[PDB]
RNA sequence: AAAUUGAAGAGUUUGAUCAUGGCUCAGAUUGAACGCUGGCGGCAGGCCUAACACAUGCAAGUCGAACGGUAACAGGAAGAAGCUUGCUUCUUUGCUGACGAGUGGCGGACGGGUGAGUAAUGUCUGGGAAACUGCCUGAUGGAGGGGGAUAACUACUGGAAACGGUAGCUAAUACCGCAUAACGUCGCAAGACCAAAGAGGGGGACCUUCGGGCCUCUUGCCAUCGGAUGUGCCCAGAUGGGAUUAGCUAGUAGGUGGGGUAACGGCUCACCUAGGCGACGAUCCCUAGCUGGUCUGAGAGGAUGACCAGCCACACUGGAACUGAGACACGGUCCAGACUCCUACGGGAGGCAGCAGUGGGGAAUAUUGCACAAUGGGCGCAAGCCUGAUGCAGCCAUGCCGCGUGUAUGAAGAAGGCCUUCGGGUUGUAAAGUACUUUCAGCGGGGAGGAAGGGAGUAAAGUUAAUACCUUUGCUCAUUGACGUUACCCGCAGAAGAAGCACCGGCUAACUCCGUGCCAGCAGCCGCGGUAAUACGGAGGGUGCAAGCGUUAAUCGGAAUUACUGGGCGUAAAGCGCACGCAGGCGGUUUGUUAAGUCAGAUGUGAAAUCCCCGGGCUCAACCUGGGAACUGCAUCUGAUACUGG
């Protein structure tokens, strides 16, 4: 129900940095990002059709964490709800309870806040969520618990996340290692990178 | 008021017994033409006012026989 | 017969058979004879006959062995006899 | 009917049972099933690593 | 007769019971003329745990229609609950 | 307000192109099977074959508040013993609490199972009358007087057994007349005729022969009119394939009379008429349970009827009737048959398509489990009993859904594998290392909720001559869980116990070396293999899915490749050789009427579940659930008059 793989063969597979590290080292001088992974990954083909809707799609499997029919189910949900289809779809995806942990900085990486919660550290609304597929919604708190408000690799993800850019449709106090998920955000705030129309052409094939 | 319907008569050989073809106008459940379908009730009569060629109006009835349930209420158009 | 009740509903069954067809029998043979007067054609004595047939019809319909209308029909039917007759 | 045998060799005799399991053979003409290679008598391939649920082999250790 | 009764219609561990004024020679979950209303035995805190239509249910308790015991004391709950 | 937001192509004829045209794949779904692999949890599902046969246990009983009565119990008494002069007791007494057997009332027609039959006697939808309706409820009145039997038991008794037989007994709410009778049945009427049953609780007063008559309250019983529910019945439409099935039908179509049925009816007869059904598919053959739905589809449709719910049919095969409100009766009766079993050879018994399970068949589908704690049912005034329905547990990766197998740092880019233009690349931040966490499995502790009721006592009120009895309303008491070592919470110690399968020539994401040499083999199609095989086998690397992955089967899509939406006919398959013409289809133009088709509003209805839209809960999801539209229909009323029809 995961992906305990070496996470810069994806990072490197796609091409763009997925944020699937911390950020104390330059990834690019982690790995080397330039070719492709594998033996023949020095050769970069005229990728095809199924090939480029495949790489959006695995590109955004790989940075959420999210498994295919995980992925699937959150694609009829989006498909389902009123509005746009990408838009509801990257907003699922937002929605996700390790996405917010990931954005409120409480964890280190996607990876870390999916740890950080399952092993049973996250109060939403003061209650105890063991689940890193919870949906969160508009005008909810989200604290950690007092067993894990002393953990050290807590404020470390919080420096770290306080060193990288903030997440603008939250509200973060960290003091008390809280916050609160203040609105669903749009299709602006995030990446311009994950394209969308892609991923509804191939789960609409 | 009565629900009574009426159709035309096909023969009237046997006796205080007439069969009367109602030609209701059905739509076609698929491909939409009003085709027609003639279906054909053994009506009661009494002293066998009618013949071949009548249009009569009927209505239902508790069952005389065994295939005849329908009685008749006004009787028009009694020639050709 | 494997429930104890089974066999005792075929004991009261049995039972209550004999009884019936005696009390069938009875009725039959009444309206038998009043059939048996009215095409006689004898009309004092079918009328008595009918008066002979009433109650009895009349107590195995009220006590259930038969019908209501059943009751009902006889009589109206053999007083349309008796009326033609 | 006949049915083809997969695999890169074989075991089976006559007298002894096996499943069969369809799909036609292109090239041998008239011959529509195989068998079901590692099912009730007839075991698997000698030696084979890759592809071994299609004939029956146990992981290798 | 025709009783007023609960249906336990649930997973397990966990029932919900819808009444219905149905035939008594019938099944549990089987037919039934008219449904009522329900009740949620673990129905949580400040919500609506049990809902009744009294003008049906007194409509058919004087048509004829009979009661059963745990609706019967759903009925004294609601009128206690006023 | 919302109830939608919905549609992909590709390979392959050819030297090459376009077109027609098949063939195959990419998607979703399963009651699934098999191979490899296999940590947990939640909820669902689990003989589709042989409707094949069954060992063994259980699946329908209950009522002493109907009745005689005691087969065992336990209370109460009497007699007598070492007296253990107050007891261990042994006999009689149904006196009491109870209760095997037996009569009787209700229940076994519900609940459960299966889909063989049936192409319409069934089903779905809308109408209709010529009907019955135990239990439940509303109203109106009755509720007297008697009698004869027969089980249990006694004695004899046939029989191996199952089952009986005789002679006597005994009672009831069993049975039967009698008295009675309306607005009940027959008749237009006069008139005639028709019913029954008590039991229990408490007793003030008169009072019993000590069983009490009498009073009071509960619950029964009868007749009738009702109500609701259920069941029977009829009509109309829709409900597979085939015209290499065009004739069929003698109670057959109708009439009149009789009979019968709860009820109309050839339902059944006598007699008469000679009809009826049929190219809008009768008859005949083959297959099939049908529907709400489910899968797919953008939609119209196609396939299909697992679980769930309604209806029908059947209960070893073929019949027939009784009892009963209701059966032509799953665990009832009677007859015949095959099978299995017992026999004293005379005769008998049985029917898992109830739940488990077995044998067999099969590719394939579970425990001879716990409880009535909950819901519902049966009886009961109740307490309570029975409940293989149901609630739960066991099994199975069968599906859906959720979670885990760590997280961070980490270049000596370690070794080792593999490749190499012998620079090196790659495995690869991957491993080692150091730091941080303990979800789930394990260990120990706390523990909700499913439980509302029921049983005693008291208070108030209602009856009541009555502060008794009973019912309602509260009020204190111990209380009632199979699940259960429960859901959930808390503490422990450690990265420990937890990753595989398919594929890599194109379609189709993913490439190089080695072993072969038209051999071995792969294949879903095109094609590969004949000495450099990206297609076979192995390694390294990768891609895709992931506690699953595939191969097969089966449906739909793509297939506009049966085209109504949505095809085509000169040459690709396709215009009858040509004309006449009945039925059928279509019909110029003006007016008037009708309003059948059409449209519009309302009414009834489309069972609930599901699907969908908003919402609620199980920490999330699956799942459960509230409200809503939809339920593309059918019928009725009411309109409008352009088109079509008369
Ligand atoms: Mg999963
Ligand atoms: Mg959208
Ligand atoms: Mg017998
Ligand atoms: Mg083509
Ligand atoms: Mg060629
Ligand atoms: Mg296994
Ligand atoms: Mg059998
Ligand atoms: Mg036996
Ligand atoms: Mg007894
Ligand atoms: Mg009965
Ligand atoms: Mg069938
Ligand atoms: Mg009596
Ligand atoms: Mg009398
Ligand atoms: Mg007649
Ligand atoms: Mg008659
Ligand atoms: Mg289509
Ligand atoms: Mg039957
Ligand atoms: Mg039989
Ligand atoms: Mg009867
Ligand atoms: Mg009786
Ligand atoms: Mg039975
Ligand atoms: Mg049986
Ligand atoms: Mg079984
Ligand atoms: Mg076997
Ligand atoms: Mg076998
Ligand atoms: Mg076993
Ligand atoms: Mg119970
Ligand atoms: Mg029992
Ligand atoms: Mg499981
Ligand atoms: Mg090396
Ligand atoms: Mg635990
Ligand atoms: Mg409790
Ligand atoms: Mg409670
Ligand atoms: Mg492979
Ligand atoms: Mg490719
Ligand atoms: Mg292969
Ligand atoms: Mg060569
Ligand atoms: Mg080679
Ligand atoms: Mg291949
Ligand atoms: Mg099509
Ligand atoms: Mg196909
Ligand atoms: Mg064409
Ligand atoms: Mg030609
Ligand atoms: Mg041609
Ligand atoms: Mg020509
Ligand atoms: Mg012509
Ligand atoms: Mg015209
Ligand atoms: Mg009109
Ligand atoms: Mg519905
Ligand atoms: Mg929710
Ligand atoms: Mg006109």
């Amino acid at each position: 129900a995961r992906y305990l793989g070496p996470k810069l063969k994806l990072s490197r597979r796609e091409g763009t940095d997925l944020f699937l590290k911390s950020g104390v080292r330059a990834i690019d001088t982690k790995c080397k990002i330039e070719q492709a992974p594998g033996q023949h990954g020095a050769r970069k083909p005229r990728l095809s059709d199924y090939g480029v809707q495949l790489r959006e799609k695995q590109k955004v499997r790989r940075i959420y964490g999210v498994l295919e029919r995980q992925f699937r189910n959150y694609y009829k949900e989006a498909a389902r709800l009123k509005g746009n289809t990408g838009e509801n779809l990257l907003a699922l995806l937002e929605g996700r309870l390790d996405n917010v942990v990931y954005r409120m900085g409480f964890g280190a990486t996607r990876a870390e806040a999916r740890q950080l919660v399952s092993h049973k550290a996250i109060m939403v609304n003061g209650r105890v969520v063991n689940i890193a597929s919870y949906q969160v919604s508009p005008n909810d708190v989200v604290s950690i618990r007092e067993k894990a408000k002393k953990q050290s690799r807590v404020k470390a993800a919080l420096e770290l996340a306080e060193q990288r850019e903030k997440p603008t449709w939250l509200e973060v106090d960290a003091g008390k290692m809280e916050g609160t998920f203040k609105r669903k955000p749009e299709r602006s705030d995030l990446s311009a990178d994950i394209n969308e129309h892609l991923i509804v052409e191939l789960y609409s094939k | 008021k009565i629900r009574t319907l009426q159709g035309r008569v096909v023969s009237d050989k046997m006796e205080k017994s007439i069969v009367v073809a109602i030609e209701r106008f059905v739509k076609h459940p698929i491909y939409g033409k009003f085709i027609k379908r003639t279906t054909k009730l053994h009506v009661h009569d009494e002293n066998n006012e009618c013949g071949i060629g009548d249009v009569v109006e009927i209505r239902e009835c508790r069952p005389l026989s065994k295939t005849k349930s329908w009685t008749l209420v006004r009787v028009v158009e009694k020639a050709v | 017969a494997n429930i104890k009740s089974a066999k005792k509903r075929a004991i009261q069954s049995e039972k209550a058979r004999k009884h019936n067809a005696s009390r069938r029998s009875m009725m039959r043979t009444f309206i038998k004879k009043v059939y048996a007067a009215i095409e006689a054609g004898d009309k004092a004595a079918a009328q008595k006959a009918f008066n002979e047939m009433q109650p009895i019809v009349d107590r195995q319909a009220a006590k259930g062995l038969i019908h209501k209308n059943k009751a009902a029909r006889h009589k109206a039917n053999l007083t349309a006899q008796i009326n033609k007759l | 009917v006949t049915s083809y045998i997969g695999g890169e060799g074989h075991n089976l005799q006559e007298h002894s049972v096996i499943l069969i399991r369809g799909g036609r053979v292109k090239d041998l003409p008239g011959v529509r099933y195989h068998t079901v290679r590692g099912a009730l008598d007839c075991s698997g391939v000698k030696d084979r690593k890759q592809a071994r649920s299609k004939y029956g082999v146990k992981r290798p250790k | 007769m025709v009783t007023i009764r609960l249906a336990r219609h649930g997973a397990k561990k966990r029932p919900f019971y819808q009444v219905v004024v149905a035939d008594s020679r019938n099944a549990r979950n089987g037919r039934f003329i008219e449904r009522v209303g329900f009740f949620n035995p673990i129905a949580s805190e400040k919500e609506e745990g049990t809902r009744l239509d009294l003008d049906r249910i007194a409509h058919w308790v004087g048509q004829g229609a009979t009661i059963s015991d745990r609706v019967a004391a759903l009925i004294k709950e609601v009128n206690k609950a006023a």
